[PDB]
């Protein structure tokens, strides 16, 4: 249920448009319940127009300057069939990059929790992970901050995908 | 021949024109700030100012009214440029180089050595432009960061400069530990990679120096080969890099805290060119209210007498913060806690500038006064150890009717067998024979109130000041007429305090 | 106790000479066995704060090794680890490894084992 | 024997009663006889342990002061994650959910959390932290809003956690401040299942409690008292303000 | 007395300017009671340092 509430949040909301969204989720914030991030986008994906997707996609990725945990909603909730279409891969592959480059010092592998899928990104976006790992590493040998011990800890599980196997046995030993 | 400076008398003479009832310690911050050059003195007190605001103008980040920061820089540097004869033009544009690249506390040595300009030109061109620079000793520094900011991007230096830099630095580096500290960073500019490599993984010498400082010089080595090493795609060795790096990191964290915590020793067991390059460095990190650090800096430095007058100047920025912090709102104020060892640390350092009655004033305006009992065993703990037992005598004697600070001293007091000055017990006991006391536990456990009563009359009994009917009469208010529950649990808190004070009301 | 009977000692006249031998019993219950870095690292300040009023070059002395042995083992395990289980099992179904490799992962699996706290801790499944 | 310094914990020592939920008397008296003896909850305390309610009441009551949630999320590996409700009233403690959920930061388990903090119109969420892991809050927060809204606060302990529990809850215990809602005896008795389902004991909080010594080999299954222990922590320390005048 | 033995140390190994032959007797008088404090020990490391220094051209090893 709850149809009308909708129907009053996209009440003339541009969402091929940049204002419009921006217009529409402050019509969402203005009655304070049931916030859940996840369900504006994708009614915000069931209402766009044949043809202007990748406004769309584009303009969702800058409004919100969108911080680590919640770029993965984005990734999450793009419909099957927009992967047909070849610039809407190549948009995306822009947009992963972005992220990538913003977060260097925060972005790890793990086992207890995946902050960020990358799997999904790179079936949708179209660079392979050994790329992904590149594009993390050459934007850490840039920065002029130094690094803290977690990050100092977690570089071994980027540079593993460089080495042959018998350079990864010495440096097992030297651990 | 040559022409000296004001000394302190000259000072002193110079400020009671303006401010004819200015104490002593006014003086020592005047002189001190203003680097003893009349011309700084006179252009300040020029302003007819109030006393404090224009000490306040003169210390540590003063109040920024640049609301676009480095316009009014730009214009002084420019001026000082066209005035200077032809020769100069280029030593001032080599200042500018090299003061954007240092770390922060360079010794004017290694400026001249590295720069080729005299000292005495480098001092006068820091004395021409004012803040934000200032001169101290033989050390130049900054006192604002924005404007250090600033200065660091507009005057970054180029390659050739670079160079020059690196070619002179190099053979210093046998017997500085500053040398041999910055070389790194100027070599990850200077693209001398493979070599900044191979100097953190081999084993390259050090000069001669205690643990504090060596740790500082391998840390940097580490960490700024691995940035090399990543850039020039040595992946195998940037693996073993990180490995190597991280419990360093790890252990440099753990050391400043440890420094931060104790800061009687760490002020004996490091020299004062250590102890003025920790703040310089800005070392030591908040404790959960936003201005922390700087009580601790106003500490470390008080217990040196030649940096009074800067142990003042960051005492008086300490209490702007905790003044802001009194004005939220209670929620919010209910989330920034301030601690006990925070009133202890303050009240110290309150005590070696000023004096035992101002410091004594400052703890009465905190509110239950519990936290003056809290306060007043750390300050008792600190001073016996030091066998600092005048000062101790006047911070008891000053504390008044605020009775809890005393019977905190006594009961430090009576564990290390040292007696107390006579007069505040007196005093005390005069008061306590009357009203209500009640050292309350937020905890319906460990309430002190039994131990401070039976050290109070140890005390009293053992000066002769008081009788034992006055003594029977006392405990008797305080011991329950049944038993409680203490007795019967090893690990409660209260069991000892019960036994002793039974055992000397049936004696 | 110890550092108390240290400290009271060095005030009375001629029982000096106790001071370094409290001190250096107190030094014995617990110098040889394993603890991490930071409650190691408090033993030695309380160990030379109670010397101070006394012998200066000796109380220093200690507190030099208070500030060197901050290097070694404490929070940042649990951290290391994860990178070795990183490495190891990427180089794990490539190649043959030598036994001794082998046999002193899991050495250091038992000693890692000694410095938790709470059992939930341990990654028993993924060694 | 060694039966009054084995084990520390006795439930002879805690008030048992079915508490209402908006009011509760402002005192009590304890003293453990016949009349005020239980005999049907189920009881895995050691012999001689017997479940007693109150003997003498005030009559006059009023509202709770405050109400705490507390979370002990779990590690690496299965295990359950621990939760515990308590509320207090000037020196008493009063304790009226225990249990757990088995799983990760999976969807399903964070819903039951925030629900289970809609249930008792809690006022704020408490939860340990460790390692520098920083991740938990982050996760939960936007999750738990969308049910209910309060602040969250994190700790941090030290020290030996054996120890920390005895010294925690013997000094409360001790002067018998600790009032406990009838039907979570029977609660958690029933919830103790194993992975399979199986009843277990060893998952049972008042097991873990009449079994903990000062011992490092003390027990090895916390999950439930631990947070018990953290909220009774945090319900003694976290009433202080300060303020400063001139 | 108590806590005063390094100035004493360092007094004596300043004072007389020791020759070649002489040094060797105050090593041989000090008191093995003496070696407990690490104070004692850092001392006597910096004294051999400026003997071996000052003779570097007369120090050889002998059978005789």
């Amino acid at each position: 249920g709850h149809d009308q509430e909708w129907e009053s949040i996209f009440k003339d909301c541009d969402l091929s448009s940049i204002d419009g969204i921006s217009a529409a989720y402050e019509k969402f914030r203005n009655v304070p319940e049931f916030y859940s991030k996840e369900t504006f986008i994708k009614k915000a994906i069931s209402r766009v127009k044949t043809g202007k997707e990748c406004s769309f996609i584009t303009a969702i990725g800058a409004i919100f300057h969108w911080g680590l945990y919640d770029f993965k909603y984005i990734l999450e909730s793009i419909p099957d069939e927009w992967t047909s279409r070849l610039s809407i891969k190549t948009t995306l592959a822009g947009l992963i990059k972005e992220y990538c480059q913003r977060f260097c010092m925060r972005i790890r592998k793990s086992r207890v929790y995946e902050i960020f899928p990358f799997s999904l990104a790179s079936r949708l976006s179209g660079i392979s992970e050994k790329e992904i790992f590149g594009i993390t590493l050459e934007a850490i040998a840039e920065s002029p901050e130094p690094a803290n011990s977690d990050r100092l800890f977690s570089l071994p599980g980027l540079l593993v995908s460089k080495l042959e196997s018998n350079e990864a046995l010495d440096v097992l030993s030297y651990a | 021949l040559s022409l000296q400076t004001f000394n302190r008398d000259e000072t002193a003479a110079h400020l009671h024109q303006k401010f004819p009832d200015a104490s002593e310690s006014d003086v020592d911050e005047f002189h001190r700030l203003s680097s003893c050059n009349p011309r700084v003195q006179a252009l300040s007190l020029s302003q007819n100012l109030p006393l404090n605001d224009t000490l306040r103008l003169l210390g540590p980040n003063p109040k920024t009214v640049e609301d676009t920061i480095g316009e009014v820089l730009e214009k002084s540097i420019a001026r000082l440029r066209d005035t200077a004869g032809i020769s100069e033009r280029a030593q001032i544009d080599t200042i500018c180089s090299a003061l954007a690249i240092l770390r922060p506390l360079i010794p004017l040595s290694v400026l001249s050595a590295i720069s080729g300009v005299a000292g005495s030109a480098i001092k006068s061109f820091a004395l021409d432009l004012g803040r934000p620079l200032i001169v101290s000793g033989e050390t130049i520094q900054f006192f604002d960061e924005p404007a250090e900011t600033w200065f660091q991007r507009r005057f970054r230096p180029s390659a050739a400069d670079l160079h020059q830099f690196i070619t002179k630095l190099r053979p210093l580096t046998k017997d500085s530990s500053y040398a041999a500290s910055v070389l790194p960073a100027l070599m990850l500019e200077g693209n001398q990679l493979s070599e900044l490599i191979e100097l953190a993984i081999s084993s390259q010498a050090l000069p001669e120096t205690s643990a504090v400082e060596r740790r500082d010089i391998e840390l940097q080595r580490l960490q700024f080969a691995l940035k090399a090493a990543l850039r020039t795609g040595r992946y195998q060795d940037a693996a073993k890099l990180a490995l190597k790096a991280g419990g360093e990191c790890a252990g440099d964290n753990r050391q400043r805290v440890l420094l931060r915590d104790n800061i009687d020793l760490a002020a004996k067991f490091v020299g004062s060119n250590g102890v003025q390059e920790l703040v310089s460095r800005n070392a030591f990190p908040d404790t959960g209210w936003p201005g922390s650090r700087n009580a601790y800096y106003a500490a470390i430095l008080s217990e040196y007498p030649e940096l009074s007058g800067e142990a003042r100047s960051r005492l008086r920025l300490t209490m702007e913060w905790l003044t802001n912090w009194s004005q939220l709102p209670d929620d919010e104020r209910s989330r920034q806690n301030v601690t006990d060892q925070d009133r202890a640390v303050m009240l110290i350092a309150c005590l070696n500038i000023h004096g035992a009655e101002a410091a004594a004033r400052e703890l009465r305006r905190w509110r239950p006064r519990k936290l003056s009992f809290d306060a007043g065993k750390i300050v008792a703990m600190q001073l016996l150890a030091h066998a600092r037992y005048d000062e101790l005598d006047q911070l008891a004697i000053a504390a008044g009717n605020d009775i809890s600070l005393v019977m905190g001293i006594v009961l430090e007091a009576r564990k290390l067998h040292r007696p107390v000055a006579e007069q505040a017990i007196r005093r005390t006991w005069r008061l306590l024979k009357s009203q209500r006391v009640s050292i309350k536990d937020r905890n319906h456990a460990n309430n002190q109130t039994i131990a401070a009563i039976t050290g109070m009359v140890e005390m009293a009994l053992i000066q002769s000041v008081c009788t034992e009917s006055e003594s029977i009469q006392l405990l008797d208010r305080y011991l329950p007429k049944v038993p409680p529950y203490a007795l019967t649990s090893e690990y409660s808190k209260e069991r000892v305090a019960y036994v002793r004070a039974y055992a000397l009301q049936a004696n | 106790t110890l550092h108390r009977f240290s400290s009271v000692c060095a005030e009375i006249s001629g029982l000096g000479e106790l001071s370094y031998h409290f001190a250096e019993l107190a030094l014995s219950l617990w110098r040889d066995e394993h603890s991490d870095a930071q409650i190691k690292a408090d033993g030695y300040i309380d160990l030379s704060r109670s010397l101070i009023s006394l012998d200066e070059p000796e109380a220093k002395e200690y507190f030099n090794q208070a500030i060197e042995v901050t290097n070694k083992l404490g929070d940042e395990n649990l951290s290391r680890w994860e990178a070795i289980l990183d490495l190891a099992e990427y180089v794990a179904g490539k190649t043959q490894v030598p036994p001794e490799i082998s046999y002193k992962l899991a050495r250091c699996a038992e000693l890692t084992r000694e410095y938790v706290d709470r059992d939930k801790h341990f990654a028993w499944s993924d060694t | 024997l060694s039966d009054a310094e084995k084990y520390p914990l006795r439930l002879r020592d805690a008030i048992v009663c079915a508490v209402d939920p908006e009011r509760a008397p402002l005192s009590y008296q304890w003293l453990p006889n016949r009349q005020n003896r239980n005999e049907e909850l189920p009881n895995v305390g050691l012999k001689g342990d017997d479940i007693h309610a109150f003997h003498t009441c005030s009559s006059r009551t009023a509202e709770y002061q405050s109400k705490i949630l507390v979370i002990d999320p779990s590690g690496r590996g299965k295990d359950e994650t621990g939760y515990a409700v308590l509320y207090s009233l000037n020196g008493y403690i009063y304790l009226m959910e225990v249990g757990g959920f088995r799983g990760g930061y999976d969807d399903a388990t964070l819903e039951k959390l925030a629900k289970k903090a809609k249930q008792w119109k809690v006022q704020t969420v408490v939860h340990e932290s460790n390692f520098g892991d920083g991740m938990f809050g982050k996760i939960f927060s936007p999750i738990l809003l969308k049910h209910h809204k309060c602040a969250l606060e994190e700790i941090r302990a030290k020290g030996m956690k054996e120890m920390r529990i005895c010294d925690t809850i013997e000094p409360l215990m001790g002067a018998h401040k600790l009032v406990i809602r009838d039907e979570v005896i029977r609660e958690d008795y029933q919830t103790a299942r194993d992975l399979d389902g199986k009843h277990d004991v060893r998952y049972s909080a008042f097991y873990q409690m009449t079994r903990m010594t000062r011992e490092r080999g003390a027990v090895a299954h916390d999950d439930r008292i631990d947070a018990i222990a953290l909220g009774i922590e945090y319900l003694r320390e976290g009433m202080l303000v300060d303020s400063r005048v001139g």
